């Protein structure tokens, strides 16, 4: 893809679709959000509290603890890797999702790189493709 | 054309998929710092025995130093003053547990010491001013001249709160040092409560010297409900208490083992390397932590992907 | 033309990238609902204490009521009818959680008052109808006070509890006084069991116009094993005993309801639970099968589309 | 297809005549089976108990405090997070069989009319031509002169 | 695309069966690393399990069914959805890359052939078997039939 | 040309949180369901195996029981009949088998021998050796000698280099007639003394029930002589004295496990008491009582994944 692409995450014959990157910041935001938000807290007491007499509790509490570090470490390991290619999938449909929105548009007035060649098209000509308000009946003989 | 966005992406992710793919932004959401000190809990400056142990600090142990409220306590992997005069304590990681987090906690003299004038006793295992000397807050009651006669006496609660009381029996090396010191070879201690009813005997036993003491003394405790009255009576070998502690209670914690020292600060989750300032979800610092804590995660990355592949 | 349904649904559900997704349809699993009172567990009635503990109903204390199986226990969250004598019961919390559920429970009467023939004794502690009693199911043994000794053997077919006790004075009088011997003991002895008892004499505090303790004791006394009791005057005797099925494992239940003719499979302190979610926010005390406790308000999925 | 259409209760036909349960009941037991097993699956509970520890065992009874709350943590924990993965996977899977089926006439007829997800013939189809797009026994080669004709005015 | 292709890619009308073997070794790489993390993530640490507690430590026996129950519960939920959640990305995945590999030959050639329903594409010139490695291999060249079409 | 997906002879199925019965080119399962049916070593370690002795018959000297310098796990039947041959309790018999379950050196060690308490010894028909009445083999039990038992006052100083267990014991009598034939003072007690421990033994007089023939009790205790402490025994007469002590080294912890199978030679991870278990899967139905570094316990029987695609 582009590297000199800073207005965000199209090009001319660049300016980044300001509606996408919206829905995609405030999206994959709010995801990350949600992972940290909807863990539940409390307040909790850990201090080896059993005198060598009471070993069995002692190894109760060792069940406990060291079986809590089991679960939280599996979901944690297993949540960030099933959300990561959830996320890096859902680049690879936002390219394709903007490709057909932008293909859709414009029917047969160019030829289908993720790149069309158009009759010639200027700067208020591709800045109506941006905003999703291309006229097609204004170019479809040429 | 249309495409995506790039920069000077360094940070790798790990995906379910696929290991190592560059990616634009990352953020981890596993916390792996500490600032190294401990810290007050919610607003609560914790009980710090530097050398000292709870149950030497509890007692007058003369080679220990009055902080009304605490969230928690630490005393070091094995204070240095325990007992000076060797014994062991009833219930005493239950005391603990009962004192790790006290809302107002306030020593009371209730007996005083010449209110026992039976005699009083100084061991030189435990040493005050060069002078040896005895627990400050216990008496240690002997007989007096000829005989060894019975001690009567009650103590009535007339506080509004909770008040600890602490009291003790001394075992003594052969029976024949028990008539020297308490005329009776038989002896006993009755401690009368609404809820206690316990009846202490001296058990004579041969036992090795700790700190110079074949000897040991055996201590108990209660809590004294706000209007009883707890009794004590005694033909000898007895310690009998000299202070008290009101005690307000008004949550649980635990006794926290960290070598660290105080810092000027506040925290939400404590952490014997180090208290912890975190929103995470997840950290792998230390397994012991007191306070409204992440969860504890056996790994070093948790990065997930903000951005897209570069 | 090609689309999707659309009603007017006001149902909401959070995406894990969307806030307040407006939904067709929504169907919630976090069970938040309860009847509100108590009810059998599986098909058994609970064992529900009106005003007294499982001391003073298992003993037989005059001021409580006089079920042969149940599946929990209910007690009040402080019941006012403990040990109308103060006093101790040793292993309470470990004999509560084992008669927590029974399968088959009869009082039984191994040795009567006849037996015990030493005089009875009463105090004022314990008032029934107007005049001073004493516990339905043992016996105060009074003096010159003779040694006793009866035992008694297992003969039933099920398990036998027995309960005993020993009285602890307040001063050298009141033993002298009620129990002639100044040095006395207690012994009990089993297949499995070997004690005894030496009173404690303390000053303490009035306890329901009571200086004096009495602390109980029990054991399991096999069906085929006999047990034996040797006492030198302080014996709080048993009259009667107690059979003993026991299947299964249940905990004792503290909440200020009462018993409705109901059925669940899941019990609650605030109210019975039928579902079959898989999530619940009632109460964490729970007895039998139960959903999963849960701090949340809202669990609810997304089984229809989005709406515009 | 902007919002969804609402009159549709059970396609929009447009014809001079007049004004899909294959691709639904394949989505109504598909999503059924996600509410279901998600109830179903987790079918394994014993029995529960309370809490019997006395004042002089208070360490124990933290002890049972902590893996009650240590529970309840895990499970909230799962299900806040199961639901917001899986009612964002339904959401996708509606987007998603549109395409797959918005596709579905797309591929069927292709020069016998013009791409909102909507389409018009180049020539007529009745209110029974558009029995072809539902079934999907959509004869092109019939409607190919009639479309070649209307399509060079 | 109804039947599967039982007897084997791509499949021509000149014809055989040849498997693309940059998408396959691709995708196996990819969910070998998948069952792989679900094993290897796996965190195990020594916990020795037996019931030593006596007749009056029943209480303490019943903590311990608790926990031992709980955890039951919770690995026996979490690994049959994990299961079915992770064979729905895997069912779904392979459709993904279906039209991945689709798509990557039907705008490879654009308006050289025509799109006829069963995911095949019927050349408007004539293709060889020296002419479907351009397609295939990623080297296939639009402009020379162009005319052609 | 045409594009589409592979499609083999396989009937493996799986399921989906969609779709249930799905027909799938391959598949592979990751649920552990098989064992080897015995007990093997852990990481390396043989573990301690009783036929039909328990700990406390083992630990004392019963003499229906039968050395090894390490174990990893103990592994006694589900209930030995060779537990004391004389009847009685063990204090803390639950805290003192959780730690001998792991022990990495243990050495037995006559502290006492049985002619130094000789100054005579006792015997019981509840512990016949040979067809001739006998006794524990590691503990002495002492009667009058001479029809007049004084005080007896002998003392042990651990002088190795590891932590040792010392084991002794009180005899209860039937009735206080009995005691007299036994032990000329009718008040007795045994004061035990080291650094640690502080106590002081009553014989405890009772009418008990036969068991074993016997109805009188003998109570063990049992403490843990640190390195340079020294244990000192007082005893009126009432007294069950040590004869033999084991060295212990601590470096871990296990637990006990019940199970009928005996030792074969096999190496394992992961322990049960039906057989081991050979496990890189994180999950296993087999049994919850496990011991070793395990998969994690999960009532199932298929939890079966999807390596191919879906097949028509
Ligand atoms: C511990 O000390 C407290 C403080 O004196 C004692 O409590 C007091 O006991 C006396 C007599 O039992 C109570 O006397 C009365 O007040 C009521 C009206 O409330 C009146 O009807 C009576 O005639 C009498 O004057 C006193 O109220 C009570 N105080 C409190 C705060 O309860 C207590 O008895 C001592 N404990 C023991 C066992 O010694
Ligand atoms: O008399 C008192 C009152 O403070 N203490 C003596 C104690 C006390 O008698 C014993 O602890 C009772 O068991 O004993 C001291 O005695 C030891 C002595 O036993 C020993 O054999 O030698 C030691 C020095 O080597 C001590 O003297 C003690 O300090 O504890 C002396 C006290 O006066
Ligand atoms: C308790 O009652 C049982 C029932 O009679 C007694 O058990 C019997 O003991 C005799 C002799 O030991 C045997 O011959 C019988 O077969 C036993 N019966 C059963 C059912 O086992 C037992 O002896 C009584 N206990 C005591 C000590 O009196
Ligand atoms: C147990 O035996 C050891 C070895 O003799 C004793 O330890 C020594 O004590 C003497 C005199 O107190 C010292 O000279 C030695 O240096 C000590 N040795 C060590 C290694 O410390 C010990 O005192 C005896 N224990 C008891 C309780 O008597
Ligand atoms: C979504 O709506 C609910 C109530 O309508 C409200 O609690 C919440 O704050 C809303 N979220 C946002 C982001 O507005
Ligand atoms: C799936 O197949 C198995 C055996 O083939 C059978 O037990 C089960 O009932 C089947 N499920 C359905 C829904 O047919």
């Amino acid at each position: 893809g582009w590297q000199g692409m800073v207005d965000g995450w199209y090009h001319h014959s660049y300016a980044a679709d300001k509606e996408s990157t919206q829905k995609a910041i405030d999206g994959v935001t709010n995801k990350v959000n949600s992972i940290i938000d909807k863990m539940n807290t409390q307040f909790e007491a850990v201090g080896r509290e059993f005198n060598n007499l009471e070993r069995r509790i002692e190894n109760l509490n060792k069940k406990m603890e060291d079986g809590f570090l089991d679960v939280w470490t599996y979901n944690a390991e297993l949540l960030v890797l099933m959300e990561n290619e959830r996320t890096l999938d859902f680049h690879d449909s936002n390219v394709k999702n903007l490709y057909d929105k932008v293909r859709l548009q414009l029917r047969d007035n160019a030829k289908e790189n993720g790149c069309f060649e158009f009759h010639k098209c200027d700067n208020e000509c591709m800045e109506s493709v941006r905003n999703g308000t291309y006229d097609y009946p204004q170019y479809s003989e040429e | 054309c249309i495409g995506y966005h790039a920069n000077n992406s360094t940070e790798q992710v790990d995906t379910i998929m696929e290991k190592n793919v560059t990616v634009t932004h990352a953020q981890d959401i596993l916390e792996k710092k500490h600032n190294g000190k401990l810290c007050d809990l919610d607003g609560v400056k914790p009980l710090i025995l530097r050398d000292c142990s709870v149950a030497g600090w509890l007692l007058g142990n003369p080679m220990c130093d009055n902080v009304p409220e605490w969230s928690y306590i630490v005393e070091k992997a094995n204070p240095v003053n325990d007992l000076c005069y060797p014994g062991d304590f009833n219930d005493y990681e239950e005391l603990k547990h009962l004192l790790s987090r006290i809302n107002h906690f306030e020593k009371i003299q209730i007996i005083p010491k010449s209110s026992w004038s039976a005699s009083l006793g100084v061991s030189s295992a435990c040493p005050y001013q060069g002078k040896s000397s005895f627990f400050r807050n216990v008496v240690w009651l002997i007989k007096k001249n000829s005989t060894a006669p019975t001690i009567k006496r009650s103590y009535n609660n007339t506080n509004q709160e909770d008040l600890l009381v602490l009291w003790g029996i001394h075992h003594p090396n052969d029976a024949a040092e028990q008539t020297k010191l308490y005329q009776n070879p038989t002896t006993y201690i009755s401690v009368g409560t609404s809820t206690l009813n316990q009846r202490l005997v001296p058990r004579i036993a041969t036992r090795s010297k700790v700190n110079g003491q074949s000897g040991r003394m055996e201590f108990f405790w209660t809590i004294l409900k706000p209007n009883d009255a707890i009794n004590f009576e005694s033909n000898g070998n007895f310690i009998a208490p000299e202070y008290a502690y009101k005690i307000v209670k008004k949550g649980d914690s635990t006794i926290m083992k960290s070598e660290l020292e105080y810092g000027n600060c506040n925290t939400k989750c404590q952490t014997p390397m180090g208290a912890i300032n975190s929103s995470m979800p997840f950290h792998n610092i230390h397994p012991l932590t007191i306070g409204e804590c992440p969860k504890y995660v056996k790994s070093n990355r948790l990065v997930l992907a903000t951005g897209l592949r570069n």
